[PDB]
């Protein structure tokens, strides 16, 4: 049976997120952006139907409904090359083009609004897969749909699949109302999603001006960085190997268990294409040395001199000519160095995967590696937040566009309620730290 | 490796080696020795060398003080002498007895032999024990960079402690540019030189035998009272390091954890460490001077200047 | 392990100088002005992480962070050729643009008012580095940043990494002009009392000597701003030549320190450059033997630093780092060391230990050398108390006189009283009086 991942790309960021994946996706299996394998294609050593649905003219199309509240978009893929990729009616767009108005609590009336067409897509394509193995949401926490209706599919999804992973990519912001959307959305993430994979844009920002020399970096770039990172979180699917080749031990090595699903990403090689780094023969120990290096991470923690943050878990999938007997060197010389600090409450999850890459995507390196982390740092993120919620509840600020909405007409007892979980969350983190941690919130 | 180029390497194995104090290395299988070299290897630039994989690691019977006494108390009356003597009155061994070997294959298997490979191995240890004594010494100076915390007239006491160990530190190093700049690059050109111009392997092998004498010769090896007298000052060096290390350590956390005490962390025996430091050199400049009249050895008038070069040891000599 | 450098540029001296400095390093790691990796020594055998960040593009970047309190300079490195090479993130300029005005009290006023972001910049790069070996000071003991900023980055620094060694480039302000700045003379007492009590090594780098070599032996009529830079960058070349090349022994910054610093407080090492000449003396193919090198380091003409010689006061060495660079037989240098003992080419301090030593090196293989042989002298020797004694003296007449003291007043540092500054005019005092003595057979 196949084991198909529904994408919900949702706002213009999950959307645009989800545009790359496919792309990336295309270009990988040597796809034409009609969806049709190309000739050089024939002999692929990835079979679409993992991520793709088959159409009878051979046509690989991506198990992805975008969902955006603007007609700009939508009409601009519509004109785009990638057209011919998605499914027409597998797209819904609200007709009342009014938006969320960057609400969350307006995000999640809507997709109250429209959960019978979303929850018809979901099954739809649950039972065009033979195996679905859960669903990848690509939102931001920050906007009104993408945070509101991402959560509330999200709840959705939870309800009606029960047994199914539900991974995220959940774009942190760098709107009065934003502490109010980061809030819900980290909520939601931490009670009803397996596994949040966290895209810090101002940690993307960071890395691509101080790395690629790109002055200003565009939100196209970041997006193409994002989507990178996607591929790389697909690697380990594309390569036959002994372990982990699902989203369910994806989402329980990287985000270390569902409720504790905040997770901190890793990228390497991070480099412009115009850096045609000389002639180094990258080596295993190389790689894991650039992981573990703070420039190299793609989220912004803040070195808090109190918290003595470790890492949780951490699975390296290794795309590309790679020397096994070099990935357990580097693994025992990291160990014995103590490079990363783990968690003192659990197991030291330090995974590596080697995988062969995909014939048609072109690998400048001839290894590279991707790092996801659980790591207790993430928390900072989550503690920037909750100072910034405090900020605005303290002046009860941005607040009128939220008492227009029903879920906020009387009170705002469930953005408390986000709040008393995030904290939860926030010290459930900081005894993660503590060797107790594995008994603190039991 | 054995010569130490690129000695990177080897101020990285020192602080392996530094965990291991208390017993002899040969006590313990080289196979994790090995592992942690090749893991510290690939920090460093090294790939383009593809030699290193010839290189393994032999546990001595005898650490490098003791068996370099051996050596030089055989076929003479301080055998008999020094057959009680142990490592534990002086510097103790825990990471002396680490040395490299060349292992290679027929018909370069000829050009190395066990003959050779035991002056090598001697040789590689002394290097590696006198460079870690210098890194040991240069680290406790720079650890000493938060006594500019404190005001000048409270440290007296360590000011008098830190110029013994600044004198001791000078010794080594100068001991160490001499004996590398001075004798090692020399003799590698002029072996390199012979094997260049010559073409037979009984020819080379003649000239790396006499490299070898040479190089054992200049690092004092064939005069027993010399060996002795450097053995000694080397571990008097390595002995007050350590004694410094521990309240330097101490001092340090305190300094930089708060951002008569330091009269009781300067014990007694600095004066006795000093005192001992100074008997030493000068044995080892008079035997030198001897040894330059009347055996009229090249390298110990090197050592001689090296030692009297400040106006106050050359009518000391 | 690399034993990483960070360089603090700090005013406009100490960026001008930070800048040359990385041009040099630049050429000598053959490193485009643009960050790449030049071909020609991507096989290099050169261990570039001793002083080179390694960027995601396989590219050596100097962790080296541009601190200026005026827009001017920090904005000429920005449009300079080596914009590209530097990481954006580790520029730090003062959006207030209006310096430290020639005062030390602002400068560390101003130091004090941006600790947060040069300390964050500090420990971002110690934490980049893997085995950072200390911090490099490039500043000016005369102007009002370079002084006064640059006095409390030092003290951070040394507080912030107290097992780290703290080397720093101090211009020291010129002697026989009658300074523009008429707090000159404090600017530069404050900044020898801060490498008296805060900095392992202070590298004095005179301007005023400077000028006078390349007027004397260069022949450059009103030398500019850019030679003066190009000779600093010389300076801090041939002092990083023995890390740069790989050799038995000294081969860290630590075992440098050993060597050039015997005695805590006379830890000022002075620089010594040879040969002194202008590109058009193509001086035929002279073979320089290490006795002509040798001779040519203890010359005064080539010292960079403009000591008095009194006549009253034996002056001695007590300490000599000899760096020889390039195809050097070591024959020939224990030939030259046995020919200046006979010679007594050198008097030292009577009562210290015997150091000279001499480092074999061979020179960068991108950069062309016309001469077969050079050879780079750092020497701690007291007579640099005679350029402290010349910056106190020029204190003491301001002093005396309350000259130039208004905007140490204006400062909160000085406006209840001057103590500052008579506690730096009394480690001054003591640092001239422990030269002396160092000169003396009982400075034991």
């Amino acid at each position: 049976m196949p084991r198909e991942i529904i994408t919900l790309q949702l706002g213009q960021c999950g959307n645009q997120i989800g545009f790359e994946f496919w792309k990336q996706l295309c270009a990988e299996h040597g796809i034409s952006p009609e969806g049709i394998v190309e000739e050089f294609a024939t002999e692929g050593t990835d079979r679409k139907d993992v991520f793709f649905y088959q159409a009878d003219d051979e046509h690989y199309i991506p198990r992805a409904v975008l969902l955006d509240l603007e007609p700009r978009v939508i009409h601009s893929i519509l004109n785009s090359p990638y057209a011919k990729l998605y499914n027409p009616e597998n797209i819904y767009l609200s007709e009342h083009g009014g938006g969320a108005g960057n609400n969350w609590a307006s995000g999640f009336s809507q997709g109250e609004k429209i959960h019978e067409d979303i929850f018809d897509i979901i099954d739809r394509e649950a039972d065009g897969s033979d195996s679905l193995e859960g669903f990848v949401l690509c939102h931001s926490i920050a906007g009104g749909t993408g945070s509101g209706l991402g959560s509330y599919l999200l709840e959705r999804l939870n309800d009606r699949y029960p047994k199914k992973l539900v991974q995220t990519y959940s774009v942190f912001p760098n709107v009065v109302v934003q502490p109010y959307n980061s809030l819900l959305t980290l909520k939601r993430l931490t009670q009803n999603a397996d596994c949040v994979v966290v895209l810090d844009n101002t940690a993307l920002n960071r890395i691509a001006t101080d790395r690629l020399h790109i002055q200003n970096p565009s939100f196209s770039q970041i997006n193409q960085l994002v989507s990178t990172i996607m591929s790389a979180s697909t690697t380990t699917l594309r390569y036959p190997g002994y372990m982990n080749n699902d989203l369910i031990g994806l989402i329980a090595s990287l985000i270390p268990t569902p409720r504790l699903h905040f997770l901190m990403t890793g990228y390497t090689p991070l480099t412009t294409d115009q850096s045609v780094a000389s002639v180094r023969k990258t080596t295993v120990l190389d790689v894991m040395r650039r992981l573990l290096q703070p420039k190299n991470v793609m989220v912004s923690t803040g070195r808090d001199r109190q918290t003595n943050h470790c890492y949780i878990a951490i699975l390296n999938i290794i795309q590309g000519e790679v020397d096994p007997t070099q990935v357990h060197k580097s693994l025992q010389r990291i160990r014995e160095r103590k490079l990363a600090n783990f968690i003192p409450w659990g197991p030291a999850s330090i995974q590596v995967a080697l995988s062969r890459k995909s014939p048609y995507l072109p690998s400048a390196h001839r290894v590279s590696g991707l790092m996801m982390a659980n790591h207790t740092s993430i928390s900072s993120l989550f503690e920037s937040s909750c100072q910034q919620y405090d900020k605005l509840r303290k002046r009860e600020a941005f607040l009128e566009q939220f008492r227009k909405e029903d879920i906020f007409k009387e009170n705002f007892d469930e953005l408390d309620r986000s709040r008393e979980v995030v904290q939860e969350l926030i010290d459930e983190y900081h005894a993660a730290t503590r060797p107790d941690y594995i008994s603190w919130g039991t | 490796y054995f010569l130490m180029d690129q000695g990177d390497f080897f101020v990285h194995f020192m602080d392996l080696t530094e965990e291991e104090l208390k017993k002899p290395v040969d006590d313990i299988t080289p196979t994790r020795l090995e592992a942690l070299l090749e893991l510290a290897l690939r920090m460093s630039t090294a790939n383009t060398d593809p030699f290193k994989d010839d290189l393994k690691i032999d546990l001595m019977p005898h650490d490098l003080i003791t068996q370099l006494l051996r050596v030089l108390a055989i076929e003479t009356q301080q055998e008999k002498a020094m057959v009680h003597a142990d490592p534990t009155e002086l510097t103790l061994s825990g990471l002396e007895a680490f040395s490299f070997d060349y292992v290679v294959t027929w018909p370069l298997s000829l050009i190395i032999n066990r003959k050779a490979l035991t002056r090598y191995q001697m040789l590689f240890r002394h290097m590696f024990y006198c460079k870690h004594v210098e890194r040991q010494l240069c680290s406790v100076w720079i650890s000493n960079k938060a006594a500019k915390r404190f005001s000048l007239h409270s440290a007296k006491w360590f000011a008098g402690a830190f110029t013994l160990r600044q004198r001791m530190l000078n010794f080594v190093q100068n001991i160490q540019s001499y004996m590398m700049f001075e004798v090692m690059e020399p003799t590698w050109h002029v072996l390199e030189q012979n094997l260049r111009s010559a073409s037979n392997i009984d020819d080379v092998l003649g000239h790396h035998a006499s490299f070898l004498d040479n190089c054992l010769k200049d690092c004092m090896l064939t005069n027993p009272e010399l060996l002795r007298v450097f053995s000694k000052l080397m571990s008097v060096c390595v002995m007050f390091t350590n004694c410094l290390q521990r309240f330097t350590q101490s001092m340090k956390l305190d300094s930089e954890l708060g951002h008569p005490q330091l009269a009781s962390s300067f014990e007694a025996t600095i004066t006795k460490f000093d005192k001992n430091f100074s008997a030493h050199l000068l044995d080892l400049l008079a035997r030198l001077s001897i040894y330059s009249t009347s055996d009229c050895e090249h390298g110990m008038a090197s050592v001689i200047s090296r030692l009297d070069f400040n106006g106050f040891y050359t009518e000391r000599l």
